């Protein structure tokens, strides 16, 4: 059966409004996966996001109009063939990328089936999915920040003391030869 | 901005933004 | 501040101000 | 150009300047 | 001192004074 | 001599030590 | 001792003399 023009408009409007508030939109090829798999992926997502994340297979035409109206650009390359969409409306989005990345891995699926998307308003490619998926926890990040911020000072001491080490290194070298 | 202002802006960053900060700092120093 | 703004602010700090920043991050996140 | 005066001069540099000083030290030594 | 003057001051320290310099910096900044 | 070596080394200026290391590295 | 005289001295040191030399310098700084 055909959908009324009004029914279609409502679906497009709803989707468009959702994409206007999401912090992540990732496009995935979910062909071949079973309902059991869908159920498991959704469960892994919910355990971490509750209702803040969704994973739904959505017809390309619908996705296109919704993205178009939400004012997105350069997404057409992500809608070639049946495509499912993973989006986050509440909570930090990084963990959802990790979840679906590790799910495809557990299922032994081609990781290129994770086509790319938009993260916090920034477009990312398929190859970049791995980058996001492997990001360390926020806590680990905060920890690393301190040493990164101290680098200049750390580098100064290392450079000055390195002048003395060069003498030691070359003397050892001369001893090495013999 | 002041030290305090810097720290405040830092703790408001998302995980993605914070990771970007760490990497750029990484490229700029050391 | 944005990420690039955070970095720009740090670059403007004197070295003494940087060590203070580092100390204020070491305690809170260390 | 005393040891303490060198340290004082370094503390007064901006972080951008410190990074450059480090690069110069590495290049030279 | 400027960056270049700081380097020139370091180049003129004795080897023993360079080790002291590094020593004092670690104490101060560690 | 060797302690006398270290003493001669400790008296060099950083620029002098740099040249020393430079020519030793030219081995 | 100039730098060249220091070099000549070092180049004549034996394998064991070099070992002590390196250990002593490491202690100095």
């Amino acid at each position: 059966v055909m959908l009324t023009r009004q029914q279609k408009e409502l679906i497009v409007k709803e989707m468009s409004e959702i994409f206007k508030k999401t912090s992540l939109i990732l496009f995935a090829d979910f062909l071949g996966f079973t309902v059991a798999d869908l159920t498991e992926l959704r469960s892994r997502l919910r355990e971490k996001y509750g209702d803040g994340a969704r994973f739904r297979v959505v017809k390309n035409t619908l996705l296109n109009l919704a993205l178009k109206n939400a004012e997105y650009e350069g997404y057409e390359e992500f809608l070639k063939g049946p495509t499912a969409v993973l989006y986050v409306t509440e909570g930090d989005p990084v963990e959802a990328v990790k979840i679906i990345y590790n799910f495809y891995k557990d299922k032994k699926a081609d990781l290129s089936r994770l086509k790319g998307g938009f993260l916090e308003g920034k477009k990312f490619t398929a190859e970049e999915v791995e980058n996001i998926a492997k990001l360390p926890s926020k806590e680990e990040l905060y920890a690393m920040l301190v040493g990164r911020v101290k680098a200049p000072i750390t580098g100064l001491v290392f450079a000055l003391s390195g002048i003395l080490r060069n003498l030691v290194y070359v003397l050892n070298a001369i001893k090495e030869k013999k | 901005m002041t030290i305090d202002e810097i720290i405040e802006a830092i703790e408001k960053l998302t995980v993605s933004e914070l990771a970007e900060l760490v990497k750029k700092l990484e490229d700029k120093f050391g």
